[PDB]
RNA sequence: CGCUUCUCGGCCAGUGUAGUAUCUGUUCUUAUCAGUUUAAUAUCUGAU
């Protein structure tokens, strides 16, 4: 923990730990960004960072 | 612990053996079998005076005149 | 399981589960000859116009997602 | 960094150009290559000072060489003098440190805490507990690392393995294990491994191209696991530069890599890449590779290549015409492999390939030539025997002229070809008989060949197929005379060949005189056997069982040898002759040579006192097969004599005995079984009981089935009462087989008898025997099926008790009982109870304990078919949406299992559901009322 | 006539933490010219050192006689150093200048 | 009656060579036929057309005398129709006629 | 490391070796053979002609399914030709 | 080998792969708020 990190899809947000990121992924706001973005929730998109790549991934989904 | 001689003959069965008469004669062939009197069955036996004959088949060798048995 | 449709998981939305069972209702109705004929009798159409209608309602039922 | 990487390559070869040219003009005029302090800060890790002792010190150093010759020749010698110590150096480990390994584990020569990363490295020496130590250490440590996957992260790990998976002195066992760690952590890390991927393959790829069969298959396994694990574009962007890498080795292997990654991610993903490569115009070396890739794809993906076949080929054609040779060579070679996965398919996809090929065939000298054959040959099966007809007729020539080469690559090829060319339906018999054979048997059948492995096989095959056509006596006639050629492997070869042939074609063709030459042969071989090998033995057996009553005049000579051999020659060869009887039993029978059956019966009977296991085994075997021909009541050692004579053997410890014995005892206690007074049996019982210590399955297998046979002979109560006592100390499921007795027994008289004994015996306070009785019911219902419609009631309350806790195991095993019952009863109408039980089952749903869970899944699946869904689904509604995760996890897993089967049924059983604003969840249909 | 694994480097251990480059350079100095040396100066690597010569066969003569050799009250672990491994802390870059240089003077 | 398992629609060639079979959704398989050595009917091994999330209205044998055979899968995708929160893709999708093509020599089946 | 291929179910009869010989494949069991095994020649081909559907030896017999797996209808899923972690072939 | 004596008897610490269960020892019920997280807690992450 207390190590510099950033999530791109969430407000270019900063995270201080790598364990923290998994928790952020199973999260209210993270899923709100996905689902409201048009990228549906749960477990295929877990490894997301940037908004762009998961868009082509979701085109691969549907 | 003692090694019995008949046991020594028993294990040389199916091997090559030299049989040395009390005379100047000798036979080498495969030891097929023996009895308590040490009569002896040889197979394809060379007969020597110390080469007389090449035997083909089975020889009963009378234990009577046998002096020495030699495995190999 | 996944490539077998109708699979759920614990993230399953209300909407999806129900649309599933709609569709399956349908491939049954196309299936079971009688049941079909039942519908036909009630609301007067062809057998066909029935099946056709159904195969329209397939993707829709309940209307758009949320 | 990638662009950087390749930059470093073009570097490397630019360098080799500079040097090689420097000795090109220097020759017109390695590891020892001198070094730079940047290069010197490149090797040793972090954390070391360079020194100076002195410019006078380092001056003597500078003086060293010049004074290494100089003071190499000068004065010295060394003199010892005759005349509170300390400092015990700390070395070794729980699994201990070999001397060499110090270099790795050195930091376990320090003893400290309070250093943080370095506490993770210094904690990752858990490895050493992987690499060396005790098996249990290896185990536990191994998991401890697995769950520590996510945590330490790859980087530290592979930093700390790859040295070891590179260890100049690493052990094979150590290799394989450290692979195990690489897989296992690679079940976890996914996105993670990216920066490491090449930094993995470099170790692994050598392993993939592996002499050991199990080595390879591991390798492939993990290269998939990586490649799929990482991303495609990862794999590619990684692995270009190894294509043009100077060393042919790294290319070669690099291919087989791409083969694997392609099996992972599918061809069509990867095609445009390949197809790019084979059109690379910089240099060929690539293309040599890219083509190779096509091949190893071929080999691996095999029968499944089929769909993109056309595309693949559409790559590879542009090779065949190339200016460089190899590229031709390898290319064609691939076409071959393709077709060999193509089999009789996709012919015209290869189509545009041929017309060069045929022409190419003409003009060649050399390895390439025969390669093109390797292809064409694998083609022909794919053509139309009119078109194939023509083209065939052209080849069989060049084939002819080419038998004779010294090349072995060749002889393999031309060989396999003939299999196909003259391996055809649309080719004419005589023609082979004339042109080919006499060469064939001439140049090929020679002692060069058979000593080698492959050639041995490939040969046998080929000759066989020439039989399948030109007939039998033709071949066999020519190779009979060689059973009496001395050297073994050769003989072995002719022998097996024949064996097959009279396998396929049948004996019926063979003449007479030739036949005398057979049996005279097949003895003469059989009489001299270096080892005992299945080959000559089987080969014989087939010989006889084919000849049938043509064989009969020959027995006395056989059984004569059979005995003579049988005796002496000291015991090693004995078991062989024994088997020989085993297989020829049937022939000694139907022809009705009974004096023979007197002979065998009784004289075998004597050996059963033989002390060597490996004889006595084969001995019994012979007895068994002797029984299967002559019935009981005609047995010349009439059973009364025999069966006890066996009885004491059962101690024998050694394997082959226990096998053939229990087998025998079984046959006889099944069939005759009256011959022997009861008392004897019950001795047999109390002797069987500990055959259940068998490490092996098959023993216990037939063991049980016997236990049944006698249980029939006597009657049940005792034999279960006796089984009730047995298997007390069986370890971890070893006793179960006893339970299996309780089962089979419980059939073989009306189980309807036995229960009360059993049920009552669940009273006993001793826990593990309790659960034992539960399984007893399990296998019990599995074996009874329909009949359960009765005793169900009996068990149900008991299932209630056991199913209620004492401990898991109760619930596990019991639940299994519910399963097999629930299937067996199906649809006779006893549901009600089963509903009742469903309750006491149900709560068990939740647990992590893998056996308990996959048990329960067993239960509810079966119960579904018994109760029907609708009831089930009425346990599974509430669960779906329950707020918590835990529950939803499961109730979903259940509802799936309900769902896949009987999806067709459900429709009825979704309840009504009220429609909201944006949607309609009410299915209006069903309420249409006429 | 040599095993391939051994290399111009030797790992060298069982050292005191007082001990002198003077001692070191001298002793090791026998077999041949020193490419150079390193000494672990760090919390862990205090106690060990690396040694590298202008030739391997130098070092061969070394691990030969110096095997288990004594200093003070201690027998020095004398080993042929492994390689590859963790170095890539550096990078291979810095061809360009040099290989242009051979490109230049000799013209070759 | 399933949603995904064939037997619903059934089609077969003029020349009888091969026969295609299909569920309503997702699965279309094909069995090839040739009379045996003695001209008694031997059945091939199956094949697969799989295409995800595709509704098959109706299928019909096609006519090509002695060719690689064709079939007509009347289809529609609903996948557009799900991922359209609005309800536009509800309309403005058209059912897609596709001819699949058996191919013997290659022995797979290609859109 | 060891799991099904589940490629499509062809007409090719299954093939089992000495070892595997009794076993109803998925229920692991000897009980009540009734019905018969089919796998894809993709799974079953060539060197796999009469190969074990488990261990990689020559098939001496033909796996029969249990009845248990029958009424639970599993025999009709993808071809049970077990693929190990390494390439099958 | 035969005879005699005595004693006894029979008949009318293996191994391998995967996985769970259960004791004991050691640390915490202890200041606020902000995020991650959970069915809710808990737990984890920052500063006074």
């Amino acid at each position: 923990l207390n190590i510099n990190y950033n999530c791109e899809i969430c407000g270019n947000y900063t995270y201080r730990g790598p364990k923290a990121f998994q928790r952020h992924f199973a999260e209210w706001r993270h899923a709100h960004g996905m689902r409201c973005l048009g990228i549906p929730n749960t477990a295929h998109f877990a490894n997301v960072t940037q908004i762009e790549d998961a868009v082509s991934l979701w085109a691969k989904l549907k | 612990s003692q090694l019995l001689p008949l046991e020594l003959v028993d294990k040389c069965i199916g091997s090559r053996i030299h049989i040395v008469m009390k005379s100047d004669k000798e036979i080498v062939g495969t030891l097929l079998g023996f009895d308590d009197f040490v009569n002896m069955v040889l197979e394809d036996v060379t007969e020597f005076e110390i080469r007389r004959i090449t035997k083909l088949d089975q020889i009963l060798l009378n234990g009577n005149n046998i002096t020495m048995l030699v495995p190999g | 399981q996944s490539k077998y449709i109708g699979t759920g998981h614990a993230d399953t939305t209300k909407w999806e589960w129900l649309v599933n069972q709609h569709r399956d209702s349908y491939c049954s109705y196309m299936g079971h000859f009688d049941l079909l004929n039942y519908f036909a009798i009630a609301e007067n159409e062809s057998k066909a116009r029935v099946r056709f209608n159904l195969m329209e309602k397939m993707l829709q039922p309940c209307g758009p997602p949320a | 960094e990638r662009d950087t990487p390749g930059h470093g390559s073009g570097w490397a070869e630019t360098p080799r150009t500079d040097r090689g040219g420097d000795s090109i003009g220097e020759t017109p005029t390695e590891r020892n290559r001198p070094l730079s302090d940047e290069e010197l800060d490149a090797m040793f890790p972090e954390g070391y000072k360079v020194l100076p002792p002195p410019a006078g010190y380092v001056p003597i150093r500078t003086p060293a060489r010049k004074l290494t010759a100089t003071p190499t020749p000068l004065g010295g010698m060394t003199g010892f003098h005759m005349q509170k110590s300390v400092n015990d150096q700390p070395s070794g480990n729980l699994p201990f440190l070999k001397p060499d390994d110090i270099q790795y584990f050195d930091k376990l020569l320090v003893d400290v805490d309070e250093s943080e990363e370095q506490k993770e490295r210094k904690i990752m020496k858990l490895l050493l507990k992987i690499k060396n130590g005790t098996p249990p250490m290896r185990k536990a440590a191994l998991r401890q690392i697995t769950d520590k996957a996510r945590e330490f992260g790859a980087g530290p790990l592979f930093n700390q393995i790859l040295p070891l998976l590179m260890s100049p002195t690493l052990e094979d066992q150590e290799r394989h294990l450290l692979v195990k760690v690489i897989d296992r952590i690679l079940y976890k890390l996914d996105d993670l491994v990216r920066p490491y991927v090449h930094k993995i393959l470099v170790v692994i790829e050598p392993l993939l191209i592996d002499e050991d069969y199990y080595a390879r298959v591991e390798g492939r396994e993990i290269i998939s696991n990586l490649a799929k694990a990482a991303g495609l574009a990862t794999m590619i962007s990684t692995m270009r530069p190894d294509i043009d890498n100077m060393d042919e080795y790294v290319r070669n292997t690099t291919a087989r890599a791409f083969a694997v990654v392609a099996s992972a991610l599918g061809i069509p993903s990867l095609l445009p890449f390949l197809k790019a490569v084979c059109k690379s115009k910089k240099s060929w070396q690539a293309r040599h590779t890219g083509i190779k890739i096509v091949q190893q794809i071929a080999i691996l993906m095999g029968c499944a290549i089929l769909p993109h076949l056309r595309s693949l080929v559409e790559i590879i054609e542009h090779g065949l015409v190339d200016e460089q040779q190899k590229v031709r060579t390898i290319s064609a070679l691939a076409i071959a492999a393709l077709a060999e996965a193509a089999t009789p398919y996709g012919i015209e996809s290869f189509d545009s390939v041929l017309k060069p090929l045929w022409k190419g065939i003409r003009q060649h000298r050399g390895k390439g030539l025969a390669a093109f054959l390797k292809a064409i040959g694998y083609l022909i099966p794919l053509m139309d025997a009119e078109y194939a007809n023509y083209y065939t007729r052209e080849v069989m020539l060049i084939l002819i002229r080419e038998f004779q080469s010294p090349d072995e690559e060749m002889k393999k090829i031309v060989l396999k070809v003939v299999k196909q060319c003259c391996g055809t339906d649309g080719v004419e018999a005589n023609y082979i008989k004339t042109e080919i054979l006499p060469p064939f048997f001439k140049h090929f059948w020679q002692h060069r060949m058979a000593l080698d492995r492959r050639n041995y096989r490939q040969l046998v095959d080929t000759t066989v197929e020439l039989a399948n056509k030109v007939g039998a006596a033709e071949i066999i006639s020519r190779i009979v005379d060689d059973l009496k050629d001395e050297a073994e492997q050769y003989r072995k070869m002719v022998m097996e060949t024949i064996e097959k042939i009279m396998g396929n074609l049948g004996a019926a063709d063979i003449d007479h005189k030739l036949e005398e030459q057979l049996i005279d042969g097949i003895l003469y071989a059989f009489q001299e056997q270096t080892t005992e090998d299945s080959v000559m033995l089987n080969g014989f057996g087939t010989v006889v069982n084919a000849l049938g009553k043509r064989v009969k005049p020959y027995l006395p000579q056989i059984c004569g040898t059979v005995l003579w051999r049988l005796n002496n020659k000291s015991a090693k060869v004995r078991q062989q002759a024994a088997d020989l009887i085993s297989r020829t039993a049937v022939v000694m029978k139907t022809c009705q040579e009974e004096k023979l059956m007197g002979h065998l019966g009784v004289v075998l009977y004597e050996y059963l006192g033989e002390e060597y296991p490996e004889v006595l085994g084969s001995i019994l075997g012979a007895l068994k097969a002797i029984v299967n021909v002559i019935g009981m009541h005609k047995m010349t050692p009439p059973i009364k004599d025999l069966l006890p004579r066996l009885t004491p053997i059962l101690k024998n410890r050694h394997e082959k005995v226990q096998e053939n014995c229990i087998d025998l005892v079984g046959r006889i206690a099944d069939r005759g079984a009256e011959y022997v007074s009861a008392r004897e049996w019950m001795r047999i019982c109390f002797e069987l009981l500990e055959l259940l210590k068998a490490h092996k399955k098959a023993i216990r297998r037939a063991t049980v089935n016997t236990f049944g046979y006698i249980a029939k002979a006597i009657g049940p109560h005792d034999v279960l009462a006796t089984l009730l006592n047995n298997l007390k100390v069986q370890e971890r499921q070893n006793r179960v087989c006893t339970t299996v007795a309780i089962a089979i027994v419980a059939e073989t008289c009306s189980p309807f008898t036995v229960l009360p004994a059993l049920m009552n015996e669940y009273r006993v306070p001793e826990l593990n025997v309790q659960n034992g009785v539960l399984k007893s019911l399990s296998f019990l219902f599995e074996y009874i099926g329909e009949m359960g419609k009765d005793y169900i009631y009996a068990v149900t309350p008991l299932l209630e008790d056991a199913l209620m806790d004492r401990d898991l195991v109760h619930r596990q095993t019991a639940s299994a009982v519910v399963q097999h019952m629930s299937l067996g009863v199906y649809g006779f109408g006893c549901e009600d109870s089963l509903n009742h039980l469903l309750n006491y089952v149900w709560p068990n749903v939740f647990e992590t304990s893998p056996h308990v869970i996959q048990a329960v899944m067993g239960a509810l699946e079966g119960l579904r078919v018994a109760i029907g869904p609708c009831r089930m689904l009425q346990y599974c509604l509430q669960g779906l949406f329950h707020p918590a995760r835990k529950v939803r996890d499961v109730y979903w897993k259940i509802y799936n299992s309900i769902y896949i089967g009987s999806q067709d049924a459900l429709i009825a059983h979704y309840p009504r559901i009220y429609n909201d604003d944006k949607n309609t969840y009410i299915r209006y249909e069903l309420d249409y009322i006429l | 006539r040599l095993p391939p694994e051994v290399n111009r480097i030797l790992y060298i251990r069982n050292l005191p933490y007082k001990i002198t480059a003077e001692e070191m350079y001298d002793i090791f100095g026998k077999y041949g010219p020193i490419r150079q040396i390193r000494v672990g100066n760090t919390p862990e690597t205090r106690g060990t050192a690396y040694v590298v010569y202008e030739d391997i066969f130098d070092a061969k003569n070394a691990c030969d006689h110096l095997s288990g050799f004594n200093v003070c009250n201690r027998y020095l672990v004398v080993l042929y150093y492994n390689a590859n491994r963790a170095f890539q802390k550096m990078d291979t870059k810095k061809k360009e200048e040099q290989l242009k240089l051979l490109k230049e003077k000799y013209g070759i | 009656c399933r949603r995904i398992v064939p037997g619903q629609f059934l089609a077969v060639d003029p020349k009888g060579r091969a026969v295609m079979i299909s569920a309503i959704e997702k699965q279309k398989l094909v069995y090839i036929l040739n009379r045996d050595a003695a001209a008694r009917l031997t059945i091939s091994s199956p094949l697969e057309a799989h295409k995800a999330n595709t509704l098959v209205y109706h299928v019909v044998g096609v006519d090509v005398g002695f060719e690689n055979p064709m079939f007509a899968c009347l289809e529609m995708d609903y996948e557009e129709a799900d991922n359209d929160p609005t309800g536009e893709a509800a309309a403005n999708t058209q059912q897609t006629l596709t001819f699949y093509e058996l191919d013997l020599g290659l022995n797979h089946v290609v859109r | 490391d060891l799991i099904f291929c589940r490629k499509q179910a062809g007409v090719a009869i299954g093939r089992l070796c000495e070892k595997c010989d009794g076993k109803c494949v998925i229920c692991d069991s000897y009980v009540r053979p009734c019905t018969l095994v089919r796998i894809c020649d993709e799974c079953n081909y060539g060197s796999y002609q009469g190969r074990c559907v488990i261990c990689g030896g020559p098939g001496v017999s033909d796996a029969y399914y249990c009845k248990e797996c029958t009424i639970q209808e599993k025999d009709r899923d993808g071809c049970p030709k077990i693929v190990n972690l390494g390439s099958s072939k």
